[PDB]
């Protein structure tokens, strides 16, 4: 009913019906308006860029126990080839500056359950935690491929070998997840809705960002009850998110990151 | 009653809601952030063999150096370096017990309790001697980011950590309380700091620890002359930003 | 927060404290 | 001319929390511009009112955020929650994390239940509230006779349940070594009135998800440290 | 202690005080707010349990 | 009647910075007039703004203020400065000289250019600022897609060529152990865009002598002490 | 743009001159040289091994004198002057080493830095004991070109040095801190000082050290009690005149 | 430069600092 | 009781005492 | 007698001194 919600952005369009309201961070919306710590005037309303990219996340089987999550680094989720004309002008830039709004979607029916925390959050740490291994450029702010564990994350993780691990008690990357709803969410209810929308503006140490060696936002997706659902239905649920840049700007104008 | 947490968010009830019952509020303001972080606590340990009139020179005595790095966050010597750098896990001082103390210098308190991402403030630092024995020390104070100038003496017989324009401090006699206080304002180059973790890269090669923000810190102090000095953070005119998880705490 | 003294503080109010600026 | 002082008892003593400020040694500096920024919040009472998980115990003693009910109504409560700020149950909610440095508490506390079966799952719960005085509510009857709510499930699918803050005194402690009369306030039980309901095809169980959070008046004070613990 | 030689009693946000040298006087004083949870306190007997 | 006080715990401190004075010992005496005096300035960031050259290699390794040019375009940049108060290329111009006590700086850079050829040597220069995030422009290509200005030769015989404060911080800092995003801020490299041309009779080449400082819009803050070192 | 700069001066350009852009700048004021120099660096040194009440003697030991000579130029005894005089070069302390701490005293942060022909200002000066023992000494200051009056004592065991009218301080005892610190206003007969060179002579047959300027400095001290003593100089209203070169550093 | 006391100064400016005049 | 100093006391009311509130 | 100071006593009055009164 009052649940059928349309949203336009450039030549681009989500549709949904059973939205449960848009939810904005901290009240807030990225103005657009140019970093002060920038002399050259800023690149921006650029409306090829000014769109939602929709990607596919994951799988969601009944194997996931609560917290087990999906992280989307940001900007660098869309820093790709998929990223259009807002990767394009944002890989030929030093600096970006910009907000999120976004729906992750995910359907079932009503005889299966199950419920999704969906959410955003600022320095959240996106590292590969399956090594020992010192995050690097190309490892550090990728999208998840497959689901994360939970236990893992509690006291954070450090990049040392399992023996030295007994000493750390406690990592600066720790992720008390039973508190993961204190940030700007939303929860993906099977009975309720088949669709979340979030938006939040931009926030980070500094005026704009030097994306390059920055993903200040992280899209997470975590399970809060597992999935449900008795032998004859469907078994194949899926997890998408159609991802928007919030009036981004541009500074730095320069030859392309590789 | 009936809500919808899936909205993102659901009211904040009182008895009144469902029962016949009255709010029951009563003023009060000390759960303020500027009020609640406006005190000192506990956050770092200095410890120092040399003399006053000598040259500083950078030392490690049983995880104890003779300079400090501000910050709230663990900060230790990291991989050899020169002086103390912010970490980004804690460890266990002794290999054995399994048990504190830390061989990283933090402030407990807001390791354990900071739910926010980001905190702007200005810092108020208390350095005391751990004995009695009187007091004579020279404090430099280098702004973040700023040459450390760990450099030889100008002239014999001189502290060379006085030997400079920054900010120093220099207390001596039996007329003193063996104590030293003072303010200093944020001096980093970002706007505001992480409080907990950094999701990215200090450099344009990305090769820094990745956790770790550039110039996340309030300077650092160097201190010399004789003894072991606790020092306290006081968190002035504190602001927090975005909400986050605190740390987890064993279930009982 | 923790600012219960009458009289006013003896340092200016610009050496004092940080000087809270606005870049636009 | 010089003035005469009549230096106190205390000369050189070092007060944590005096209310006074010190010695500025770099003024005159202007902190780094931050006027872009947004999620600023002034009150740590805030964080107190934003609902978190409460850690229910698993068939192997593991912690989940939720519990489970089925097509039965036992005689005894799904859950029980001492209600104190010190309770294991809401160990990790941010509201203990907050309550943790402080020394009392005031007001309203919520908690929050939604139902995450199936769209074709029904059901009543009796959630209710026992002040202390008689021991713990041993069944229904006891229950329903103490402060309590029927949540029904259908179109909304969470229940904002509020515990009215009775207490013999103004405030009450955040934690406690024994539980006395200021600290341990009664119990908070989720009963089966009806049995979850559903049709051919649904699993049995149906899982909801337990939250808690400090109410519209809700208010904590005294700033304090609370027992250090090593973090695993 | 969570830092090596130094006094746990300080590493608190709790009110705490730290006086030490010859400068100092042998002494402390300090006042602190009623903090029980009680409206008044009993002055001699409570004829009850807690 | 004497008042009573209360000795701070820093007593007998000596504050090097404390922003106040102490016991005058030969007041009421009069400063030596110096009304006459001329060359007087009041900040120092007027010696920062004074254009002071830069030192280039010499083929010998020597240092000069100048680097040459000549009839051919080079497929690399003639001279590149990275934008650092922290460069040795511009280790003792006076705008590092001042920098070197400050700790962080903001706003424009002045990069001058002084065409030495002769009057009948023409030409023209690419004169490129590279921000960082994706290294060093390696060809003519990437240089030109980045700030740019082409200098022209002619009557004029200089071009004032500012690098624009484009940086994620507000403020930038004058000098670092190892370089973070904070104190490198990218590279300006001049490029021969075509050859210098001249007549017969003339030497083949043109010296170009290079000068910085700060821009109109350039500010220094929080005095320090640089890393001492020998003189030699 | 273009520009010329054979005129003598071009133009302080920001961004907005060539590109699109727009002017960055943000008030700032810590650039002043008045702020810059009102603060408190090291300077100097001196020594005494002669009690209080004895008669002051001019002495040297391993490059310390227990008298100073007022400027932060480089300063110390000259072919073999009674007391310290302004020196027109700096030299290591160690004929070996090639290394600091030079023989000669000055406020290295002035050398290394003054970009200026010529100074005024009144002048703050700090003077510490190394060590924690209780303090007993007596200072004398000298205005500029001042009799020194190292004369004997007029009365059996009192400080030589308090027997003046010139401006001295006394400080002894367990209730001190062992520090000294006071104003002196501008007293040379000059207008203003020197900061570096000083292009002539001192006298009319000219035959003094070319180089250095008469009465360019602030006066002296003369220090008597047990101890070695650091000291401090804060320019007060600092003003500077003529800009000239900083002191060259080496090519990285 | 770096006058940041909002008490005037015990002292009297002529005592305190260096009295400025000129010679015409 | 045991009150008498001319001049008002340094630290604040709210701070110097305890705040008396009346939860009616 | 032996009264010679400029600003008011610190101590109250009633406190400083012995309070007289006359009986009648």
């Amino acid at each position: 009913s009052d649940r059928v919600s349309s949203d336009t952005a450039g030549n681009t369009a989500t549709n949904t019906q059973s939205t449960v309201g848009r939810l904005f961070g901290f009240g807030q919306r990225h103005k657009g308006k140019h970093p002060a710590s920038c002399a050259d005037t800023a690149t921006d309303k650029v409306l090829a860029a000014e769109r939602y990219y929709t990607i596919k996340l994951a799988s969601w089987t009944k194997t996931q126990e609560s917290f087990d999550h999906i992280r989307v680094p940001l900007p660098h989720a869309l820093a790709g080839e998929n990223g259009g004309v807002f990767s394009s002008t944002l890989r030929r830039h030093y600096l970006c500056k910009c907000g999120w709004r976004i729906q992750v979607q995910c359907n079932a029916s009503q005889f299966h359950a199950g419920s999704l925390l969906v959410f955003m959050a600022p320095e959240f740490d996106t590292s590969n935690h399956s090594t020992e291994v010192e995050p690097r450029a190309d490892t550090a702010f990728k999208v998840d491929a497959n689901w994360q564990k939970h236990a893992q994350i509690l006291t954070g993780h450090a990049y040392v070998n399992t023996t030295t691990k007994v000493n750390v008690p406690l990592a600066l990357n720790h992720q008390n997840f039973w508190q993961w709803t204190t940030y700007p969410h939303q929860i993906l209810n099977l009975r309720t809705n088949t669709t979340c929308d979030l938006e939040v503006p931009y926030v980070n140490v500094c005026p704009t960002s030097s994306w390059t060696q920055h993903a200040n936002w992280t899209l997470v997706i975590a399970v809060l009850t597992p999935l449900q659902y008795s032998q004859g239905s469907a078994t194949t649920i899926e997890i998408t998110a159609s991802i928007q840049p919030v009036k981004p700007v541009f500074n730095g104008l320069r030859h392309t990151v590789v | 009653g009936v809500d919808n947490a899936e909205k993102g968010k659901v009211s904040d009830d009182n008895a009144s809601t469902d029962f016949v019952a009255e709010p029951v509020k009563l003023p009060e303001n000390q759960t303020r952030v500027s009020f609640f972080y406006d005190r000192s606590t506990l956050s770092s340990v200095l410890q120092s063999t040399s003399d006053v009139s000598s040259k500083f020179t950078p030392s490690t005595a049983k995880n104890l150096q003779n300079s400090i790095l501000l910050t709230p966050l663990p900060s230790d010597i990291v991989n050899n370096s020169v002086l103390p750098e912010q970490e980004r896990w804690i460890s266990f001082a002794s290999p054995t017990t399994q048990k504190p103390p830390y061989k990283t210098k933090q402030d407990w308190n807001f390791i354990m309790f900071s739910p926010f991402t980001y905190y702007k403030c200005d810092l108020e630092v208390t350095l005391s001697k751990n004995d009695r024995e009187t007091i004579s020390s020279v404090v430099r104070y280098v702004p973040c980011g700023a040459p450390s100038d760990l450099s030889d003496q100008t002239m014999p017989q001189t502290p060379s950590l006085a030997d400079t324009r920054d900010p120093h401090m220099w207390v001596v006699g039996q007329g003193t309380t063996n104590q030293i206080s003072f303010v200093i304002p944020y001096t980093s180059p970002l706007s505001v700091l992480p409080s907990v973790w950094f999701n990215g890269f200090s450099n344009f090669d990305n090769s820094s620890r990745f956790g770790v923000a550039p110039n996340a810190d309030f300077g650092r102090l160097l201190l010399q002359g004789q003894g072991t000095f606790s020092v306290h953070y006081r968190y002035k005119k504190m602001r927090v930003f975005c909400p986050r998880p605190t740390v987890f705490i064993p279930w009982p | 927060g923790n600012e219960g003294v009458i009289i006013n503080n003896y340092y200016s109010n610009q050496y004092q404290n940080s000087i809270d600026l606005s870049a636009n | 001319s010089p003035f005469p002082v009549t230096v106190r008892e205390h000369a050189g003593t070092f007060f944590s929390t005096t209310p006074d400020t010190t010695v500025p040694v770099y003024g005159n500096t202007i902190s780094t511009p931050f006027d872009y920024m947004c999620g600023e919040f002034t009150d740590l009472l805030s964080l107190c009112k934003i609902p978190t998980f409460l850690g229910n115990l698993d068939s192997n003693k593991k912690r989940i955020p939720y519990f489970s009910a089925t097509n039965s109504t036992p005689a005894t409560p799904l859950v029980t929650y001492q209600v104190t700020l010190s309770c294991s149950c809401m160990a990790n909610s941010m509201l203990a994390a907050v309550a943790r440095n402080f020394n009392q508490y005031r007001g309203s506390l919520n908690y929050l239940f939604v139902f995450t079966g199936s769209a074709m799952t029904k059901g009543k719960f009796l959630i209710s509230y026992t002040p202390p005085g008689a021991g713990e509510p041993k069944t229904l009857d006891q229950a329903m006779q103490a402060t309590y709510a029927i949540w029904d499930l259908g179109l909304n699918s969470s229940y904002n349940f509020t515990v009215p803050f009775i207490s013999p005194t103004h405030y009450r402690q955040t934690s406690y070594n024994t539980p006395t009369i200021t600290s341990v306030d009664g119990w908070l039980t989720v009963w089966q009135l009806t049995p979850l309901t559903y049709p051919l095809g649904v699993p049995n169980d149906s899982h909801i998800l337990t939250l808690v959070s400090g109410g519209d008046d809700f208010t904590l004070r005294m700033p304090v440290t609370f027992t250090k613990y090593v973090p695993q």
